[PDB]
RNA sequence: AGUAUGGGAGAGGAUGGUAGAAUUCCAGGUGUAGCGGUGAAAUGCGUAGAGAUCUGGAGGAAUACCGAUGGCGAAGGCAGCCAUCUGGCCUAAUACUGACGCUGAGGUACGAAAGCAUGGGGAGCAAACAGGAUUAGAUACCCUGGUAGUCCAUGCCGUAAACGAUGUCUACUAGCCGUUGGGGCCUUUGAGGCUUUAGUGGCGCAGCUAACGCGAUAAGUAGACCGCCUGGGGAGUACGGUC
């Protein structure tokens, strides 16, 4: 229903999963996908083709309000953090800028500890 | 970061820069450490491996 | 698994000692059952006629469903306290490799 | 060093806002001391961003 | 092998048609160094192929064997104590060499008097779509394509 | 050995205040299927709206980058920023006291972490404990939760591989290359090159050592004082006594 020229995308990646959500300014959603939500469980979850097939579903959907101009957030480690940014322009998107997210402790609260496997 | 992407840049290009960006911060690295704790002990133990190994590099170097 | 027993001239060797070390050695081998699918036990006696402290030597040899056939050794101066060496040994060396293996 | 010499403590602080390595400087331990004292000043004055 | 690089061995072409196809194909099907019974059941076959309908045996050979070529394979990889099946492409030697393999066996599975009406049921049925060599390339790439996740 | 006067460096100590990052919890906006975890799983969380994302509140704890064979402290040990109180150290000249020194049986003070008593606080982490896995078995390793504790105030406890495994003080004995805080000299192109001193490092002659190795920061050459050892166990144990 809602017409927004401009999007967000917020790319969530971890050493498990990968996160893709399309969202307008003021951070509204408009959609979203997981790569284990694109099929892909298991120890492929965490692959970068299935970060890419979920970018590709995600644009595809958020598609339909036609925005063409949009900005990349990318948050945390692991596979998927260029693949999906790849499939946001592969689905027709003009990215305006890909910026970085990461939360770093400035030494706060104590991590967790040592796995000895 | 907070890198521009100019009228006739690829978006493939722009990756790369950003990608060598992030790589020069060093923001990424800083993530890893805050998966576990680090004790003092093996902290001092590295750091002073480190330095030994620097040195090392330097006396080869002007060697 | 199949029980392939077998001695020497010396030793002396009989159905009753063929029945006594199957029920032995399936006993302490039950727990690998499906993992092991042959065993082959010999006995000699060395210095046939004489005597020592040891003047025995049991062997077992056994087939693991998988891996490649392992071969243990013992000198003692009895069949029973030959078979018990062997025995021990054969269990210790099957827990390293399956704990190896994993 | 002062923190109101913000144009010579920005040309030792990096895009994210971190203060640059003596070694990559080329300053002395004493100048990096005071530096990083100013910096750290005018962060809490907000004459220079913290991060980003 | 750990070292070298052996060279592939010349398979002459078959007497008929002159194919070094056919000729590979009459290897798969030649059993104890009896060639020329492997020639009769291969000709015998294309004959009976031929009389259903008027083409090119040679042609009808190849088209089913394009048919039934496969596309992507896994290759086991042990790391970590796990099977991880791994997709990957096969080069045109082992496409041909498991089209050949999968056309024989079906037929040797097929329950026809003779090999020679067997083995032309099976050109038929892979011509079609459905056979035994058509389902193995089905469960290929059904398996490959579950696993495309991997590299 | 010590005193008075000028300067310098410093995570030395105690007290109070304050800044941003991140985590958790709580409400609301958008939104509809998974999230989370692992070698693979499972437990667990979520269609009573989870996860992601934006906004607004509560509280706790620790201070990214600077950061370093760097610095300070008798040792234990000390890390944002500002103020108050406070000890020691380095460095220069002048002026004073005139051996006022070193060590030290007993004794006495300080003394990581865990633990204890009373009263507060509790975000994250996590002994015990519960579940899920692996395993022949799992009383563990791995995963999901989690109490004391970790934090604050006032006391007690007297222990560590509390380690350069190397007691303190004094004098002498090739050289070469770093770095920190001062002092001096000369060039200058606003930065450099040489020297002395107090720390902290890498090599190395002689000398020493069973060997490895030490080597002006000695494990070398000498002097003063203290502590300590006499084969491995039984055994830092029993008995008595002190706390
Ligand atoms: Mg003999
Ligand atoms: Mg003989
Ligand atoms: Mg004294
Ligand atoms: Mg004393
Ligand atoms: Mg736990
Ligand atoms: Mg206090
Ligand atoms: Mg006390
Ligand atoms: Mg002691
Ligand atoms: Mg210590
Ligand atoms: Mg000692
Ligand atoms: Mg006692």
């Amino acid at each position: 229903t809602r017409t927004v020229s401009e999007g967000v995308a917020h790319i969530h990646a971890s050493f498990n999963n990968t996160i893709v959500t399309i969202t307008d300014r003021q951070g509204n959603a408009l959609a979203w996908a997981t790569s284990g939500g694109q099929g892909f469980r298991g120890s492929r979850k965490s692959t970068p083709f299935a970060a890419q097939v979920a970018a590709e579903v995600a644009g595809k959907a958020a598609l339909d309000y036609g925005l063409k101009n949009l900005d990349v957030l990318v948050k945390g480690p692991g596979p998927g953090r260029e693949s999906a940014v790849r499939a946001l322009g592969a689905v027709g998107y003009k990215i305006n800028s890909i910026t970085d997210v990461t939360p770093i402790p400035h030494n706060g609260c104590r991590p967790p500890k040592k796995r000895r496997v | 970061p907070q890198v521009k992407l100019k009228e006739g840049e690829p978006v493939d290009v722009a990756i790369r820069r950003f990608k060598r960006s992030c790589e020069k911060a060093g923001v990424l690295a800083d993530v890893r450490k805050r998966e576990f704790y680090e004790k003092p002990t093996q902290e001092r133990k590295r750091k002073k491996a480190a330095a030994v190994k620097r040195y090392q590099k330097k006396l080869a170097r002007e060697s | 698994m199949n029980i392939e027993i077998r001695t020497d001239k010396n030793i002396h060797n009989s159905e009753r000692l063929i029945t006594y070390v199957r029920a032995e050695l399936t006993q302490e081998f039950q727990r690998h059952s499906e993992r092991i699918t042959h065993f082959s036990v010999h006995f000699s006696d060395e210095n046939g006629d004489k005597g020592g402290d040891k003047d025995i030597h049991c062997m077992i040899e056994a087939r693991p469903s998988g891996l490649k056939p392992v071969a243990v050794h013992h000198k003692a101066g009895n069949i029973d306290a030959s078979i018990h060496g062997a025995i021990e040994k054969l269990k210790r060396s099957l827990e390293h490799t399956f704990e190896k293996k994993e | 060093i002062d923190y109101k010499d913000i144009d010579t403590l920005k040309q030792y602080i990096t895009e994210n806002g971190k203060i640059v390595p003596s070694r990559i400087t080329g300053t002395k331990a004493r100048y990096q001391r005071q530096l990083a004292l100013a910096i750290k000043q005018a962060r809490y004055l907000s004459l220079i961003p913290y991060t980003d | 092998p750990r070292r070298r690089v052996v060279a592939a061995r010349e398979i002459l072409p078959d007497p008929k048609f002159s194919s070094q196809t056919i000729a590979k194909f009459m290897n798969h099907v030649m059993q104890d160094g009896k060639k020329s019974i492997a020639e009769s059941i291969v000709y015998g076959a294309l004959e009976r192929v031929q009389e259903k309908n008027k083409v090119d045996p040679v042609e009808f050979f190849e088209t089913t064997l394009e048919k039934v070529r496969p596309m992507v394979e896994v290759k086991a990889r042990r790391v970590g104590g796990a099977t991880y099946q791994v997709p990957m492409e096969v080069r045109p030697s082992r496409r041909t060499a498991l089209a050949m393999r999968w056309l024989v066996d079906a037929a040797a599975k097929r329950s026809e008097k003779t090999m020679a009406l067997r083995l032309a049921g099976e050109l038929l049925d892979a011509a079609e779509g459905k056979g035994a060599a058509i389902k193995k390339r089905e469960d290929v790439h059904r398996m490959a394509e579950a696993n495309k996740a991997f590299s």
